[PDB]
């Protein structure tokens, strides 16, 4: 799902300034807090009682980083999203049994976070690009479902 | 479905917005019109250009309605009863569009109050917004 | 968000169900376990086999809770306050699973009361079920 | 999205007894009544004020029949859903601008209706088959979206 020539140039231009370890760790924590039912898939991470326990949890900072790294592998191969997420699809579908509506959520939170971090440089136009460059990842991940 | 501490979070979070509510609803709108084009459908009579004085105008309409609901959380069905009729009886807006404007509204706040937009305030505002989205789309007539 | 005539539709529709509520919640459950396998996740300790006396057992649990809410529509938050804690605080069930069981429940009723399942009764029961789905998934603590 | 060898045989075995004109006319009417915001796409059909005006409306009985015929063309070509709905996809997406969550709805209502009509022969097992043979059509229709 290609955005455009000019758009795309600006999309990869932002990802360079993206600080993985922090952006991804706040995105997962934000998801566990706002939509508390997803906490159920991460019991082995330990204590997630309140927002303080969750943000400061090490496993969450760790795992959050890997999820963020996975997005980057998508922000680049925009042309092959359905083969770049082929295996992950199989893990989240038949193995973990996660509902696809959650891929959605994490996607938008990842965006609400990119907003808080880059401020006025995250222009409504840029946000528009990311909104698709996110929705595509959400769809690839649900493909190898049936 | 708003808890006790969700209410407090909301009332307090909206006091920090203060008098920019109008400004914010305008920018939250502009973000939606560019990211989710399917919405320009409910606005054929408007000028959707970037500096549109029509959007700034409507934005205000929207920001004010919100500040209104913040002062009557203990009975949102009673205070928005007219907006509920306009959006559900007359305009027949698809409810999925409500999740979008709410999302763009939350994106605006992050850009302007990066230090007050704490995760806990995020969870409350999201719920508060959902209550409002549910009311406006319910035909209880 | 239940109107005046939605209430009447509900109270009356559930009187036709009568004493098969138990039976129906059991079959509505079985339909969900086969059509939406992702749900066998919240039931690892159960025997999900076709003639399971555990499902029949739980089905009853479910049917009864509903008949309970039908008698207290004017305050569902007050009557289900405990089931809300179990499903939202302890079990942490995904809210999307609620739309599925509701759908399977409505499919059962169509099979057993084809003549009473009028379009108007369909619209009310769907909304009544949604109210119950909203309460059970709200952490107002 | 193939179901199975034994399943499939039973799926086509039910569609033979399906009475198009009525099954499809009650499915559209049911949708306009239960989820009243979809009424917005059919204003030229006339009066849809209440459930009585809608069920007895001619355009709805007519159109409902065509939608039902379209499903059948799917119940058969289960192997080529994304090429069998290729054009419809283009109509409902960029032309009409319908949200994909509605494809979902009409799908389940089509099922709630098949239940009311065939009673105890619409076994939970059969319903399970139809639940996918419906979800696939819903997905094909959203494919040529982006
Ligand atoms: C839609 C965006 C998502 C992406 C890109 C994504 C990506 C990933 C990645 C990269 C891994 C690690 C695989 C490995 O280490 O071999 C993973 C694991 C996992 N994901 Fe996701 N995920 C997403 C959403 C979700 C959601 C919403 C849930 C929550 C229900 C979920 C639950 C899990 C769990 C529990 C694991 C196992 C972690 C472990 O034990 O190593 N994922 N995901
Ligand atoms: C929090 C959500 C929303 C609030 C607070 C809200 C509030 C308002 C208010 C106050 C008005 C009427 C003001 C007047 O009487 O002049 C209005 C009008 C309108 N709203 Fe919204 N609205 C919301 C969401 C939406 C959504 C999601 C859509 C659809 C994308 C929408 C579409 C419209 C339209 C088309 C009008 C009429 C414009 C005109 O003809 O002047 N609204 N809204
Ligand atoms: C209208 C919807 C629902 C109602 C009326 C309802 C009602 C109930 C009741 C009465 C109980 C507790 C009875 C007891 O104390 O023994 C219960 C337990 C349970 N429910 Fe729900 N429930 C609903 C939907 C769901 C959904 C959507 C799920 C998830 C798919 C779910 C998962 C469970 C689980 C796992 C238990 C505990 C079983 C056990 O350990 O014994 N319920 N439900
Ligand atoms: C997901 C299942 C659906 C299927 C299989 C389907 C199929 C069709 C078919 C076969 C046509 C006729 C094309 C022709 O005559 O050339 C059509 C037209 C149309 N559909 Fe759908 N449709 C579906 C859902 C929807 C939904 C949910 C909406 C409502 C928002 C919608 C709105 C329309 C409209 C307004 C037309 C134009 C009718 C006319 O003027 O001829 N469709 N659809």
């Amino acid at each position: 799902v290609q955005l455009s020539g000019e758009e795309k140039a600006a999309v990869l231009a932002l990802w360079d300034k993206v600080n993985e370890e922090e952006v991804g760790g706040e995105a997962l924590g934000r998801l566990l807090v706002v939509y508390p039912w997803t906490q159920r898939f991460f019991d082995s991470f330990g204590d997630l009682s309140n927002p303080g326990a969750v943000m400061g949890n090490p496993k969450v900072k760790a795992h959050g980083k890997k999820v963020l790294h996975s997005f980057g592998e998508g922000v680049h191969h925009l042309d092959n999203l359905k083969g770049t997420f082929a295996a992950l699809s199989e893990l989240h579908c038949d193995k973990l049994h996660v509902d696809p509506e959650n891929f959605r959520l994490l996607g938008n939170v990842l965006v609400v976070v990119l907003a808080r971090h880059f401020g006025k440089d995250f222009t409504p136009e840029l946000q528009a690009s990311y909104q698709k460059v996110v929705a595509g990842v959400a769809n690839a991940l649900a493909h190898k479902y049936h | 479905v708003l808890s006790a501490a969700d209410k407090t979070n909301v009332k307090a979070a909206w006091s920090k917005v203060g008098g920019h509510a109008g400004e914010y609803g305008a920018e939250a709108l502009e973000r939606m019109f560019l990211g989710f084009p399917t919405t320009k459908t409910y606005f054929p009579h408007f000028d959707l250009s970037h500096g549109s004085a029509q959007v700034k105008a409507h934005g205000k309409k929207v920001g004010d309605a919100l500040t209104l609901a913040v002062g009557h959380l203990d009975d949102l069905p009673g205070a928005l009863s007219d907006l509920s009729n306009l959006h559900a009886h007359k305009l027949r807006v698809d409810p999925v569009n409500f999740k979008l404007l709410s999302h763009c509204l939350l994106s605006t706040l992050a850009v302007h109050l990066p230090n007050d937009f704490t995760p806990a305030v995020h969870a409350s505002l999201d719920k508060f917004l959902s209550s409002v989205s549910t009311v406006l789309t319910s035909k209880y007539r």
